[PDB]
RNA sequence: GCAGUCAAGCGUUCAUAGCGACAUUGCUUUUUGAUUCUUCGAUGUCGGCUCUUCCUAUCAUACCGAAGCAGAAUUCGGUAAGCGUUGGAUUGUUCACCCACUAAUAGGGAGUGAGCUGGGUUUAGACCGUCGUGAGACAGGUUAGUUUUACCCUACUGAUGAAUGUUACCGCAAUAGUAAUUGAACUUAGUACGAGAGGAACAGUUCAUUCGGAUAAUUGGUUUUUGCGGCUGUCUGAUCAGGCAUUGCCGCGAAGCUACCAUCCGCUGGAUUAUGGCUGAACGCCUCUAAGUCAGAAUCCAUGCUAGAACGCGGUGAUU
RNA sequence: CUCUUAAGGUAGCCAAAUGGAUUAACGAGAUUCCCACUGUCCCUAUCUACUAUCUAGCGAAACCACAGCCAAGGGGGCUUGGCAGAAUCAGCGGGGAAAGAAGACCCUGUUGAGCUUGACUCUAGU
RNA sequence: GUGAACAGCCUCUAGUUGAUAGAAUAAUGUAGAUAAGGGAAGUCGGCAAAAUAGAUCCGUAACUUCGGGAUAAGGAUUGGC
RNA sequence: AGAACUGGCGAUGCGGGAUGAACCGAACGUAGAGUUAAGGUGCCGGAAUACACGCUCAUCAGACACCACAAAAGGUGUUAGUUCAUCUAGACAGCCGGACGGUGGCCAUGGAAGUCGGAAUCCGCUAAGGAGUGUGUAACAACUCACCGGCCGAAUGAACUA
RNA sequence: GUCGAAUUUGGGUAUAGGGGCGAAAGACUAAUCGAACCAUCUAGUAGCUGGUUCCUGCCGAAGUUUCCCUCAGGAUAGCAG
């Protein structure tokens, strides 16, 4: 699983390609490789700018942007593939929560792992990382 | 007024197979979770005090 | 619509055939047997 | 549209129009599917399924959206009259609650159908048909109180009376118990309860009636405090604003009895206080059971307070009475009078 | 014409691409300013005639006289009867084929053989 | 069986299939009227709704003045063109099919109708006998 | 369909281009599109251009590109 | 979906060891119908012409309860598949929506991939753009391209046939099927209902849509009656009278056939689903239910009709 | 190491008639639309010549484990039921290792070659 | 002979009567036709039929390489003595 | 899913589960008598429409793999049990009366008196009586219930298990 | 579609197999052409599909372990006599 075998051409034999069925977290900037060099696939509508964090300390949660993926398990080139599948650790922007650490130095950024299966519904949640 | 069709009571071979191995299967998964005061006298008997001596 | 068989409808149509509805029928029969014995007399004549 | 919206669809409560809805989608669409079945199939078929549940609360809330009056930009009286009754601003926030559950049910059905096409196996394409219902569910679980509110102002709305200000028109007023509502029983054939109680009439009525060959409609009033434009109930403020948007020879009726204990100087006073109202309405005051008190008795200091309704000149003490309807006939005629004299004098301009 | 898109190359360094003709939907688009546009082909219209007054709307009349160059029209109805007389077209005994005519009308306003031009924004 | 019709309508054969044009029988200023749709029509597969003399029937204005054109409007037939066996017991048919537009309600639209009006039409539409000039 | 293919050109394009006609660039404005791109997209350029400009005058085409500078 | 709270219960201390039904809090794009001019990679084909049959998770028709149902109109819910569930535009594609009628244009299975059909399993031709030094395919698109029933067997629709001593006539019916459906003009009535706006229902009448069975009384169509009259080329010497021009053509054209393209017809008794009651305990009250029982659906069974066991049957005439 | 933006009112400066490729004619090439037209359709009906039907004479072909009534269960035959009366004639195209055909489409060959190259070994010619 | 013509048909000299046939004219087929009213609403798609067809005269547009378009288009007539 | 061992088939007949790769029985030369397993004893089908004790009316129960997913409960459909309470100084139900007074308690006011709106909810006398469980008025009124008293009388009520 | 021309065609002759010819389709080359036919090596190559013929009695297992880059191909312990 993970890398469907899209086929093209007039004669599907080679079909040269493979497609990831998750979301995945392409990146502000990802600006679409030509299709020529286009081997793996990461179809639009599986992204998400943005995970359903929930912060431990006091109940609360928030919607907030994905910034990266940080560490994901099982062949960590699905975390070079931006993969999260109900585990997969991803910087959050915790600007929103107000968490400040001493010294003064305000946080806007803190870690958060991937619980629900992105494959089974759109939302994507996740726990802060306290 | 119009009868409706009735489900089979048949036996269904293949049924009966994956019902069996669908017991054996609930019976090894409640065998692996497995890990994981006296009435006293009964009432309206006669000779309930008999009994305390 | 009612249906030609609905309980109704039929029940309408057999308190209506109590007055005139049966009443020609009646007068009907009552002429074709005077037609019929009269047809009967004619050739009993001959 | 207007003048009495009884075409509303009958909004229902939040918990039974989620349950018709998730009833009439299991029972319209197909339901049999197996997992031998090729995945394109299971894809179309939960597809519809989304698909159907989606427009069906689209259609169950465009439904709200459009048979409500939209009191804005339909008129001052009904507007102000349905802000009396409804409270204006929430009467507003339902609807636009009603219209982001809408759109809310229809980004999350476009989502989910777009999601859907790529799901590689039937449990996919289930658990995300199941998070595309309850998703639609809990976008109806928060507009529970909001529909009970819209289906309380429906049947509240759908009995109101029917009204055209461009209309003839005559309204009426007085102190509670003056017997207005014996008078808009008399000059029309319009039922209202006379019971002895103050305000026997909690609500505007009408009550249709021709004349000189031209139609009429008396409209009774639910009663009048003298108090500072602010100690008032909306029924009051109701009936305030009635006569303010409604011209055409508005009565003022008044009661010299015994009965209806409020002494004549404060009927004089309310009379005042509401005089800047009638500034072009050709006011024209009507005593009230005349045949137990009979004015031509009063006392010349009292009457001297009936001088003060003069200072206006468009005032005419007419006298009536419930027990002699005769005077009630010649109130009428001079009102419809003065009314034709105000709308013919408007028509030539 | 551009069904779907192609990859293109220059210099190794780029790579050319197209997309068919996009049109954002809004209710002001006023369907006959989408015929001015070009956007659709005037062939499939059912009332092609009804199109031409507002081409006069855009044109100058100088240069649809100097074009055709048939003059003298007023509320285009006598246009399009006298450009089918001159032009040989007309239906059979004998009316002239007003809407084949309006057909080569719209279509020499969509190609730009009709000279026209919105007048820019006076400068500031 | 239509609203506004006085009367229950007879059968008769049936001319005017759906999209059939026909000449304009009023000053209206309609030229001729092109059928869209019959009001009542009886619905079956693969079988095209047709219209009758008297019949209602929406129909665009295929030729005319502009103001009319673009929109479709009901009208009623006021000619046949196609043989139809009255009760009298004699068969006939009209030089030419023929109609008029007018409102849902079937007030007629134009001061008059232009030319014969068959009789099944003013029989079934009171308005149109008023507006008809000469009935047969 | 046609939406489908601009949005992945778009998507696969470094650098996307607008084109407009020279006889009404104003009416041949792809609006809605481009706060799309400015939004979801940020690091396209979406330059504009202006075809056809032999179909006006010359003058009319350097008021539009000055205008549109 | 994610994180969290009480606990009706469970469980050696005991819910705070652990779980936990029914509920509940925070998020998924704005509380003033403001926006929502977002439509984002289905790698795989689905969709359509004639037509039979089956299901309810029922759009309509039929019978009911509730809903601020005064009326009309409308929503939900219970039964109910007996009959209906339409004519088309869009391929710069169509896992779609629109207008218009109709009471309604509800959802599904066998589909019919040798009944036919477009998209397509599309090999041999070619071109445009990509890759690759090249051979060639490919992130594509366009164009044109032979898979051809049965007389074999069986199923179905029609049609013969020895055997009830012979033949002929009149008959009964077990069996299998079944059909009628829907709409609307008078009266009720401008009445109840309404202050008005409009606006019922039942009985009594009358027309219409779809389907089914029939006939040419009248109209249309059809001509090998080559029936009559005419026309062209050619031939029998001319006239008359005749042959060929694949029924040479034309005008009419009977008989037959045939067209809602003409006309007639398509019914009257019981048992029932939901529902509303009677009496009446269970339970010293109550209760439409435990017994019995009344009314009631287009439902079921019957009336009627279709064929009649070729091995179901009766009566009657002759019987060398 | 500095440094990039002016064009004006319906046709212009112009280059030694025109500023054209948006090219005329031509095409059993493909595509969009209009008049006439008509049974493609509403809605199908009729006529003619020859087959198809019986008969006089002649007389095959494909296929054939055997022959062919169905419901359910069996991870056309086997089991339980409905049924079942010789011989047959004409339509028929629902089904039969029934013909006809089944291929296209998927996979492995150590096996055949049409082709290409700074793949390996050779080589006419130079 | 008819006919623009060795275009189609009949006839002259000359050569043939050879293709298995008799009896009716079921369904369904191959070939040739007709049809009241709409005239493409059928079909992916005007697939096939039909419509103008010869001749005399009026008249014939955009484009164009000036040669062509062109029989453009659209109109009046055709018999016999 | 990944490893070890014990077994049937493969190579396997025979009886039963209507038949079946696995189920139960079972040591395959040709026959007779006799005794048995699984499985049955109303017919097809050889054998009791046997005995003795309990539950089942299902508008398609049941003979079903059912000590397995739907399975958590819901049924005023039945039967047997466990626990907790009242009682001839009167158990449940049944019929009648009381259900009192500061009082129309304190806050909103055209009006809430228990019952359109908010925080308390006592004393006084009783056998008891709640600033009130519901019906209904503009309010009241009135009806009614929680509990007591008046009349027959004896077992009655609630939560769970099977 | 063409039918006065790069037109059609009779007879003769020349081009004959890794060759001939080709207005170029791998098209033609005697019903065969991305390499024709005839006789011999030749009964080629077998990774593999198919088959493998009379009778009776006794015994009678197998799918488990190592060794090549490795499927493949096989060698090896083991099982029975
Ligand atoms: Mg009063």
């Amino acid at each position: 699983e993970m890398f469907k075998v899209i086929k093209t051409g007039k004669s599907r034999s080679k079909s040269w390609k493979r497609m990831i069925t998750k979301h995945t977290f392409v990146g502000e900037g990802f600006t679409r490789r030509p299709v020529k060099m286009e081997r793996i696939i990461r179809p639009s509508a599986l992204r998400q700018k943005k995970a359903n964090v929930t912060h431990p300390e006091l109940g609360v949660t928030v919607f907030l942007p994905i910034l990266a993926v940080k560490k994901n398990p099982q062949s960590p080139m699905y975390t070079q593939l931006g993969v999260l599948t109900k585990g997969t650790i991803i910087e959050v922007n915790v600007s929103e929560l107000g968490m400040v650490t001493a010294g003064g130095k305000v946080v806007w950024g803190k870690y958060a792992q991937v619980t629900n299966e992105p494959d089974r519904d759109g939302c994507v949640n996740a726990v802060l990382l306290v | 007024m119009r009868v409706r069709k009735r489900q089979s009571r048949r036996t269904s071979t293949k049924l009966k197979e994956g019902i069996k191995k669908k017991a054996s299967a609930h019976r090894k998964k409640e065998k692996k979770m497995a890990k994981k005061k006296d009435p006293g006298i009964p009432s309206n008997f006669p000779y309930k005090a008999k009994i305390l001596e | 619509a009612k249906s030609l068989r609905a309980s109704s409808h039929l029940n309408a149509k057999s308190v209506k055939r109590r007055g005139v509805f049966q009443k020609a029928v009646d007068a009907r029969e009552q002429r074709i047997s005077d037609k019929l014995k009269e047809d009967l007399l004619k050739q009993k004549l001959e | 549209m207007q003048l009495s919206w009884k075409d509303i669809p009958t909004v229902a409560p939040a918990n039974d129009l989620l349950d018709i809805v998730l009833n009439r989608t299991q029972r319209k669409t197909p339901t049999v599917i197996r997992p031998g079945f090729k995945i394109t199939r299971i894809r179309a078929f939960y597809m519809r399924k989304v698909k159907y549940t989606g427009e069906g609360f689209v259609e169950k809330f465009e439904d709200i959206l459009k048979g409500f009056p939209n009191i804005n930009d339909v008129h001052p009286f009904h507007r102000d009259l349905m802000d009396t009754l409804y409270e204006k601003n929430h009467y507003k926030i339902s609807l636009a609650a009603i219209s982001r559950a809408k759109s809310l049910v229809e980004q999350v059905a476009r989502d989910y159908v777009r999601l859907l096409k790529f799901g590689q196996s039937l449990f996919q394409c289930k658990q995300l048909k199941r998070a595309a219902l309850g998703r639609m569910a809990t976008i109806v679980k928060k507009l529970r109180d909001p529909l009970a509110y819209l289906e309380q102002v429906r049947q509240h709305i759908g009995r109101l009376p029917s009204i055209d200000p461009n209309t003839r028109t005559l309204l009426i007023c007085g102190y509670p118990n003056v017997g207005k509502s014996s008078f808009l029983r008399c000059i029309t054939k319009s039922d209202v309860d006379v019971q002895p109680y103050a305000f026997t009439t909690k609500s505007l009525y009408v009550g249709h009636f021709d004349y000189k060959y031209l139609r009429f409609q008396a409209i009774d009033t639910p009663g009048i405090l003298d108090r500072p434009t602010e100690e008032m109930n909306n029924i009051e403020m109701q009936s305030i604003y009635a006569i303010a948007h409604l011209r055409s020879c508005v009565l003022y009726f008044m009661d010299l009895s015994e009965q209806c204990g409020f002494t004549i100087e404060a009927q004089v006073k309310l009379f005042h206080s509401i005089k800047p109202l009638f500034a072009n309405k050709s006011v024209m005051v009507v005593i009230n059971k005349t045949d137990i008190i009979r004015p031509e008795d009063l006392d010349e200091e009292r009457a001297q307070l009936l001088e003060s309704v003069k200072e206006v000149p468009g005032v005419e003490i007419m006298t009536s009475s419930c027990q002699l309807e005769e005077n009630v006939m010649e109130v009428r005629n001079k009102a419809c009078e003065k009314l034709l004299a105000s709308r013919i004098e408007n028509k030539l301009k | 014409e551009t069904k779907v898109w192609q990859y293109i190359t220059l210099m190794k360094r780029i790579f050319l691409i197209d997309c068919p003709g996009i049109v954002p939907p809004s209710s002001k688009d006023s369907e006959e300013d989408i015929l001015f546009r070009g956007v659709v082909r005037v062939e499939h219209v059912t009332h092609p005639e009804q199109y031409i007054p507002g081409v006069l709307k855009r044109c100058q009349v100088k240069h649809l006289e100097r074009t055709y160059e048939i003059s003298g029209w007023k509320d285009a109805t006598e246009f399009i009867e006298i450009l089918a007389r001159k032009q040989g077209r007309l239906l059979k005994g004998g009316e002239p084929d007003e809407s084949g005519v309006s057909k080569q009308i719209l279509n020499d306003f969509n190609r730009g053989k009709i000279p026209w031009f919105v007048l820019p924004p006076e400068k500031e | 069986s239509g609203n506004g019709a006085q009367g229950t309508k007879f059968r008769i054969s049936l001319g005017l299939p759906v999209g059939a044009i026909m000449n304009c029988a009023d000053n209206s200023g309609a030229r001729n009227l092109y059928i869209i749709a019959v009001k009542g029509s009886g619905s079956r597969l693969n079988r095209l709704p047709a219209a009758s003399l008297g019949d209602m029937v929406m129909a665009t204005v295929k030729k005319g003045k502009p103001e009319l054109r673009k929109k479709v409007m009901p009208a009623i037939v006021v000619r046949q063109a196609k043989s139809w066996r009255r009760r009298d017991g004699v068969f006939l048919y009209f030089e030419d099919n023929a109609g008029v537009i007018a409102n849902p309600k079937g007030e007629m639209k134009g001061s008059a109708i232009t030319g014969p009006v068959g009789k099944e039409c003013a029989d079934l539409w009171p308005r149109v006998a008023s507006n008809s000039g000469v009935v047969v | 369909r046609i939406w489908n293919e601009l949005y992945k050109v778009i998507d696969s394009s470094d650098v996307v281009i607008h084109v407009l006609d020279a006889r009404d660039p104003l009416g041949t404005r792809c609006k809605s599109v481009e706060e799309y791109m400015k939004k979801e997209t940020p690091h396209k350029h979406l330059i504009y251009v202006l075809n056809k400009c032999d179909l006006v005058p010359t003058w009319v085409a350097a008021a539009w590109v000055k205008h549109l500078s």
